[PDB]
């Protein structure tokens, strides 16, 4: 193990962090405009198209 | 006897007031652990 013995610890020592928890890779603010451009298009069929 | 007791009460009183000044610096130990918590839990309420 390290050195001979525990490591030294603040009394508290919490830092909490923890902002992200695996996941990440793929973003998602590109696909919640991928999103809303779905629901927009979608609207878009319900207008009528041709004839 | 009594002068001789009633001074090793005003000695045991002076004592006292320096185990509550330890005590008093031990709590002031426990707040500044107590903020640095709350300024923890503050940052990780900004991230929530």
């Amino acid at each position: 193990d390290e050195e001979i013995v525990k490591t030294p610890r603040k009394l508290v020592n919490y830092v909490p962090l923890k902002i992200f928890n695996l996941g990440d890779s793929f973003d998602d603010t590109i696909t919640t405009t991928v999103a809303k451009l779905q629901d927009l298009k979608k609207e878009i069929l319900d207008s009528p198209r041709s004839n | 006897q009594l002068k001789e007791d009633i001074n090793s009460r005003q000695s045991k009183i002076q004592k006292y007031k320096d185990d509550t000044i330890y005590y008093e610096d031990k709590k002031k130990v426990y707040l500044e652990n107590i903020k640095k918590i709350e300024v923890n839990v503050a940052a990780l309420k900004e991230g929530i």
